[PDB]
């Protein structure tokens, strides 16, 4: 920290930080409420193949927020959603729907993310303001 | 658990269901009775309503004698309506997200317009296998032979005793494919996502060639 | 530079038996360079080259601070998961002095399929160990790639040589998470900055 | 058979395959 | 063997957004934003164009080979083929393992001029393919 | 001639030093299945005998040993160090009576030592010819190795076991059931809040190749519902070991639990059913998952039995053979009474000898036996 051309930008991210707690939360909030949502829905039922257990499962809370933010992140969907549609027994009318789940779980939070990065906009016009005091 | 099982926990969480419903009814009767004809215009005060009347169905419904329990996990969200300062925030996401109606329209024109491109492109091209002896492919399967040697010069079936057999459920788990008008568009909205692409990309060159599909993915 | 093209027009033919083949032929790329220049003067290049330029000069700060926090992330991972992130072939042994001989892998399953093949002592694939490495791991996490993979085989690791188990050690899982985090709330940052 | 060895007092049977590891 | 024609019929469908008003004129003023794109445009496929040619260059000696990134679709030779390669790798898909996948000791075919591969050294070797 | 065997055996391996040196000094002996750093080949000259219907050599023992065993390590190393010196009383042996067959000594380590030398066995190098053979799941090595037996396989059927853990589970037992001999009596029960037998028998049978082929077919027909309840399921044990208007054997009464994991002890039952530890109680977990295995370590301890764990095919053959090491505690205990030969079925040679019977005598460790210091 030998130089001072971030003071005034690390005073407002923390601030920002301070701010911003509430949306912190209510992502925290959201990924709780899809995490139950899915280990309730799917729970123990990916043991249909009897040649290697997944990793990414429903089974416990941990794993399934783990899952959870794997599919947020955005990283191999897709493998989790031929699963889930294969729990349900397979391509079918009644054993389809179950992958709106997914879609939702990638689009509007995934919306939410991003409006996270929105308010770091705002930071930093706290900062190019502050640059001409 | 896998099928019906418990550990003497669940058991206990289940009678404790019946306290948190006792208590969110008395709660519930309570409050319509202070406020008379006043406890309809409030959202949230009809959400908790209708989760109180469902799970009260489905908890007679339990005694009479199973997935209704999914609506428990829409609980915590009456946690956010009890918490001040904190409506306001999805009051403005849900502001910010009103201008972008047109977007989405135009995202969902273009996803309908490239599914039905690719249902007329593909239909059922995609259901063959290097069978060796009886719908037994050496070979993981995954792969998408030539049909039968014709025009298509990819997926060549020239592995001493390998027949295109158009017998083959599909990629996959026969999920990504274009036959029918549901799978055709979910295909497109995996692949408009740029998660695993490539993979279709692969399989529909090794159906039909690598001279035009590339066209179709690099666009959409 | 064109003085270094006529080196590779003519035929070089030197005691190093690489001649004019991968030493100079790869430098010799520069030639989509030299429209550019000619067309420096206005066309594409009175605005488009120095906004690139200025735009990247005045990030600066932000990438020096997300180098830093990187190279300390893989400090902390280093000291976390030195040694722990190695395996065998079996998957029934620990110590590497026991895994050097041969075993019996059923195909994929359904028994009566034995299928004989050596033991083999392998690292995580992305290794952990030194600080020099252990960077581009951490990158290829930040980049939503593998990282699922790397996650589940560094969270169930132990000791320091000896095999994995099922799931030792969940909750370490947190430390990626909070990785994560932290390069986003820099991603997101330099659009911005932008 | 007629010969049977079985419980024998002095057996250790300390060692279990649990709180050993 | 001629079908290009009915994919016309489609076409029709993109009289619909004509009848929007917001999305008609959003869509009009973003396609009239090629003031500046072209050199930007140019720029890029600037880069992809020299990496593409200096991926050929060194990750030549092409393996053609199953379940290693490297494969008939995966190629690293022809033009075409390394654009596709560099998009692909853009887009992030398994970029990582590509990379992995060009390490010293990684054998390829003899296709190129020793057909026998009487070498010794595998054909493939990119000891800074890492950093490219 | 086993007699003479045995003692030359346990008079050897009492006066060994062991020793981790093997790279500067080398064992010398010759392998068969074959064509390492402390070890040395023997090239046999392979005459032509009458008897023996293959190519034997009259210098030397040759050795087998199991494909999953690596001959490097110091366990191997040592085995091989101190049997060499059964060479010389097979000679002896065979000098005796020229008409002698093969002799061997299978060791506890998973080697076989026998004479005369010969090549191990191979069928055309067909791809279905990988060498399984273990020594130590020889018929002639189980029925020295213990006593017959009243085992009683109970199997956790519940829900929480369904998936690659039940297949796991049908393999373990059709391995443990491939163990039995005709003196062994054994049933298969199954468990999920109602303990049932698995097929018709309802009691415990002699366990011949009928019956172990009835066994196999009913619990390769099994599906896993319902909640889990150790207690009934350990009654219903109890309770099928205390017939008595059957034929058994009266020897080893054991219960060999297959599950994966709980939080139910059941001192009741066991506080119930046998105070004084006259049941055996070997439990196995099967399968990779996360569940708890206190309680089955404490059921495997507090009961003379043991606690394995199943985690992939692999560990199968190994996992599922350990248990005749805890049931020949008090054979050794009471040592030279039990040094008694015993002759086994007619069966088929694995050499191709045609239809033999083979004699069978244990061999005791007894280092340290003038001093009386470990015994453990
Ligand atoms: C089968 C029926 C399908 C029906 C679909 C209906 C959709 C309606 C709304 C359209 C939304 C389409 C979104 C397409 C963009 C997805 C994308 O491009 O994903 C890859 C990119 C790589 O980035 P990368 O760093 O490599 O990894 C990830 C690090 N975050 O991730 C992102 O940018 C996420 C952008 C998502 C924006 C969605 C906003 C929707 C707002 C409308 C709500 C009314
Ligand atoms: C708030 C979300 C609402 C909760 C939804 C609950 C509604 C009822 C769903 C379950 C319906 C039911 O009675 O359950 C049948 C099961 C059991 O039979 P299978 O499991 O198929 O048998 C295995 C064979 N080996 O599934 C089916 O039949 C089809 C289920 C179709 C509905 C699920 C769609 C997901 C909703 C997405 C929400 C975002
Ligand atoms: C043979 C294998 C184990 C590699 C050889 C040893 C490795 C682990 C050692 C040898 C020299 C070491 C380097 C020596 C000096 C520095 C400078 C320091 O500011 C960052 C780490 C770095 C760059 C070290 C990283 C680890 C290193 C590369
Ligand atoms: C009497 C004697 O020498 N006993 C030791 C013993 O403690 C050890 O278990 C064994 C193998 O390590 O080596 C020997
Ligand atoms: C019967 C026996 O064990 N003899 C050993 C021999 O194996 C060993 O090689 C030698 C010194 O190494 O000492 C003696
Ligand atoms: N009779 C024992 C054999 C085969 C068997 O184990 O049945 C092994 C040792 C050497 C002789 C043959
Ligand atoms: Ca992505
Ligand atoms: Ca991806
Ligand atoms: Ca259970
Ligand atoms: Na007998």
């Amino acid at each position: 920290r030998y130089w001072n051309s971030l003071s005034n930008l690390v005073a407002s991210l923390l601030n920002s930080v301070r701010s911003i707690a509430s949306l912190l939360l209510l992502l925290f909030l959201f990924i709780i409420i899809f995490s139950l949502l899915g280990m309730q829905l799917f729970g123990g039922k990916f043991n249909f193949d009897e040649m290697q257990t997944r990793r990414s499962t429903f089974d416990n809370f941990p794993q399934s927020l783990l899952t959870v933010f794997q599919i947020l992140t955005g990283e191999d969907w897709n493998s989790v959603m031929y699963d889930g549609i294969m729990a349900y027994g397979g391509p079918s009318f009644p054993g389809m729907l179950v992958c709106i789940y997914f879609i939702i779980l990638f689009i509007c939070g995934n919306y939410i993310l991003l409006n996270v990065f929105l308010a770091i906009a705002v930071d930093n016009l706290a900062d190019a303001e502050s640059l001409t005091s | 658990f896998p099928e019906d099982d418990s550990n003497a926990t669940n058991s206990n969480l289940e009678r404790v269901e019946y306290l948190f419903l006792i208590i969110f009814t008395v709660e519930a009767f309570l409050k319509v009775i202070a406020y008379g004809l006043l406890f309809h215009p409030n959202a949230y005060l009809r959400n908790g309503w209708n989760l109180l009347d469902f799970i009260i169905v489905v908890v007679g419904l339990f005694s009479a004698i199973k997935a209704l329990r999914a609506f428990r996990v829409l609980r915590p969200l009456r946690l956010v309506s009890g918490v001040p300062s904190l409506q306001v925030v999805l009051n403005s996401i849900i502001k910010a997200m009103v201008p972008l109606l047109h977007i989405a329209l135009l995202v969902l024109f273009v996803i309908i317009i490239y599914a039905i491109i690719g249902l007329e492109l593909f239909m059922g091209k995609m259901h063959k296998t290097c069978y060796n002896q009886e719908g037994i492919a050496d070979v993981p399967a995954e792969d998408d032979p030539s049909p039968c040697a014709l025009e298509t010069g990819h997926g060549r079936q020239c592995q001493n005793g390998t027949v295109c057999k158009p017998g083959w459920d599909g990629p996959k788990h026969g999920i990504t494919n274009f036959d029918n008008f549901a799978f055709a568009m979910l295909t497109v909205f995996q692949c408009i996502t740029m998660e695993g692409w490539t993979d279709v990309l692969y399989w529909v060159n090794d159906a039909v060639g690598r001279d035009w599909p590339w066209i179709y993915f690099v666009t959409l | 530079i064109l003085d270094l093209l006529v080196v590779s027009v003519s035929l070089i033919s030197f005691g190093i038996q690489s001649s004019a083949i991968n030493v100079v032929k790869i430098l010799r790329v520069l030639r989509v360079l030299r429209p550019l220049r000619a067309i420096n003067r206005a066309k594409g290049l009175k605005h488009v080259v120095q906004c690139v330029f200025v735009a990247i000069r005045t990030i600066g700060n932000i990438v020096i601070v997300t180098t830093l926090l990187q190279f300390m992330f893989a400090c902390i991972g280093v000291q976390l998961f030195k040694g722990k992130l190695y395996t065998c072939s079996d998957s029934s042994k620990q110590t590497e002095a026991e895994c050097k001989g041969n075993y019996i892998t059923y195909k994929d399953g359904e028994v009566d399929h034995p299928i004989i093949q050596p033991r083999s002592w392998e690292n995580s694939k992305f290794d952990f160990d030194n600080v020099l490495a252990a960077m581009m791991a951490l990158f290829t996490v930040s980049t939503f790639e593998g990282w699922p993979e790397l996650l589940y085989r560094s969270i169930d690791s132990h000791t320091e040589d000896k095999g994995p188990i099922y799931n030792y050690r969940v909750e370490i899982s947190i430390f990626f998470i909070i990785y994560i985090i932290i390069i986003a709330f820099f991603m997101m940052n330099i659009f911005v900055g932008f | 058979p007629d010969v049977c060895f079985d419980n024998n007092v002095l057996e250790d049977y300390t060692d279990c395959g649990g709180v050993s590891g | 063997s001629i079908t290009f024609f009915r994919l016309f019929r489609v076409m029709r469908l993109v009289k619909l957004l004509s009848r929007g008003e917001g999305i008609r004129t959003l869509l009009w003023t973003f396609i009239k934003s090629f003031q500046a794109l072209p050199y930007v445009a140019l720029l890029i496929v600037m880069l992809f164009f020299i990496y593409a040619v200096i991926g050929m260059q060194v990750f030549g000696k092409i393996a053609l080979n199953d379940t290693t990134e490297i494969n008939r679709n995966n190629n690293f030779q022809t033009f075409p083929q390394a654009v596709l390669l560099l998009f692909r790798c853009a887009t992030g898909e398994a970029w990582q393992d590509i990379m992995l996948a060009c390490m010293p000791g990684k054998k390829c075919a003899p296709e190129s001029e020793p057909s026998n591969s009487t070498e010794g050294e595998t054909p493939c070797g990119s000891s800074f393919a890492v950093f490219y | 001639a086993l007699v003479r065997l045995a003692l030359e055996a346990e008079k050897v391996q009492a006066a060994h030093q062991w020793r981790e040196d093997f790279a500067s000094n080398e064992v010398v002996y010759y392998n068969a299945k074959d064509d390492e750093p402390g070890s040395q080949r023997i090239k046999p000259v392979f005459i032509d005998d009458a008897n023996f219907r293959r190519q034997v050599s009259y210098q030397h023992a040759a050795v087998h040993i199991p494909t999953d065993i690596y001959e490097g390590s110091t366990i191997v190393l040592n085995e091989l160090n101190w049997t060499s010196a059964l060479d010389d009383v097979f000679k002896k042996n065979r000098e005796e009576d020229p008409s002698l067959l093969w002799q061997v000594f299978g060791s506890a380590t998973g080697l076989a030592r026998y004479y005369p030398a010969s090549p191990w066995v191979d069928n055309s190098r067909t791809p279905n010819k990988i060498d399984l053979y273990d020594v130590r799941r020889r018929p002639w090595y189980i029925q020295g190795a213990a006593s017959p037996k009243d085992m009683l396989i109970l199997v956790d059927v519940s829900g929480s076991v369904s998936g690659l853990t039940l297949k796991l589970i049908r393999t373990s037992v059709s391995e443990m059931l491939e163990t039995l001999s005709d003196d062994d009596f054994v049933n298969v029960a199954s468990f999920n809040s109602n303990a049932q037998d698995v097929s018709c028998f309802q009691h415990l049978v002699q366990a011949n190749v009928r019956n172990k082929k009835v066994l196999k077919d009913a619990v390769n027909n099994i599906t896993a519902k319902g909640i889990t309840d150790y207690k009934k399921g350990f009654s219903f044990a109890f309770e099928q070991l205390l017939n008595y208007n059957v034929s058994r054997a009266n020897c080893n009464k054991i219960i060999m639990l297959f599950t994966d994991g709980g939080e139910e002890r059941a001192q009741e039952i066991f506080a119930k059913y046998n105070k004084d530890k006259k049941v055996r109680v070997f439990t196995f977990s099967v399968g990779q998952h996360n569940y708890d295995r206190g309680p089955i370590q404490w059921m495997a301890c507090e009961n003379k039995g043991y606690y394995y764990e199943i985690p992939s095919i692999g560990a199968i053959r190994i996992n599922t053979q350990e248990y005749l090491d805890v049931l020949g505690r008090p054979m050794v205990l009471a040592g030279d009474k039990a040094k008694q030969v015993q002759w086994t079925n007619v069966y088929l040679d694995a050499l191709e000898l045609g239809l033999v019977i083979t004699g069978t005598l244990p061999v005791f460790n007894i280092t340290g036996q003038f001093e009386n210091k470990t015994n453990l």
